[PDB]
């Protein structure tokens, strides 16, 4: 058996399901089409919530392409938009992916 | 029948998803629905055949999936020339045997 | 029973044979081993 640990932003706990995509189902954890086992979920507002926003948790907004299931994306690198010569620092069409 | 939103817009780079749907009585079991792209002044080309099968010559950023009665496509890593006229074509048994979308015109906010 | 096992309404003298004497049980007893090495699901739901 295997188990994980997440903090999901609100309404996309519904999208955690074997087969359809979403905001965090392409650049983050996605379930395969042959997903045995299931989802153990509960409303834990008691622990992972504090008053002026929790900036200790991170999520990926974009990639080069879609990632395969059961993969971890740990490489942090500045992302350019297609063909713009842009590296080292941020600015126009160069945003951090976190 | 077959319908889709008339237009869609969003931020450049990412965050776009286009869908089609239709009445299940007119729709003959929902097989062999294809996704095309039309350019102004250029010939249209095939992008996706039968929901989630990738032909040769296309990039991996195009993807398509169908749930229930609604089919859709997503594309990641948008560019300055990725504005399109994405159409869905399908089989309709009661009316005219082929149905061709509802019109799309993607626009960007880069300028 | 000694009539129905011979398909006759009259039976002669002598010792016959019938069905066996069966004693049936009452309840069920299941004793698998004491629980041990509980899996650490308690620490992952109570994780900080
Ligand atoms: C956490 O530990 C408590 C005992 O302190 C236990 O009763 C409870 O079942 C555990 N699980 C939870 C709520 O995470």
């Amino acid at each position: 058996v295997y188990a994980d640990s997440f903090v999901i932003r609100g309404d996309e706990v519904r999208q955690i399901a074997p087969g359809q995509t979403g905001n965090i189902a392409d650049y983050n954890y996605k379930l395969p089409d042959d997903f045995t086992g299931c989802v153990i979920a509960w409303n834990s507002n008691k622990l992972d919530s504090k008053v002026s926003g929790n900036y200790n948790y991170l999520y990926r907004l974009f990639r080069k392409s879609n990632l395969k299931p059961f993969e971890r994306d740990i490489s942090t690198e500045i992302y350019q938009a297609g063909n713009k010569p842009c590296n080292g620092v941020a600015g126009f069409n160069c945003y951090f992916p976190l | 029948a077959l319908t889709q939103p008339a237009s869609v817009s969003g931020s450049p780079g990412q965050s776009i998803t286009v869908s089609c749907t239709g009445t299940s009585s007119d729709l003959g079991n929902f097989q062999y629905v294809s996704w095309y792209q039309h350019h102004p002044g250029k010939a249209p080309k095939l992008l996706i055949y039968e929901v989630s099968k990738r032909p040769s010559g296309v990039s991996n950023r195009f993807s398509g999936s169908k749930s229930g009665n609604t089919a859709s496509l997503t594309i990641s890593g948008l560019q300055a020339e990725d504005e399109a006229d994405y159409y869905c074509c399908s089989y309709t048994t009661t009316t005219i045997p082929v149905a061709f979308g509802g019109g799309t015109k993607l626009t960007v906010l880069g300028q | 029973e000694t009539k129905c096992t011979l398909k006759s309404f009259t039976v002669e003298k002598g010792i016959y044979q019938t069905s066996n004497f069966r004693v049936q049980p009452t309840e069920s007893i299941v004793r698998f081993p004491n629980i041990t090495n509980l899996c650490p699901f308690d620490e992952v739901f109570n994780a900080t």
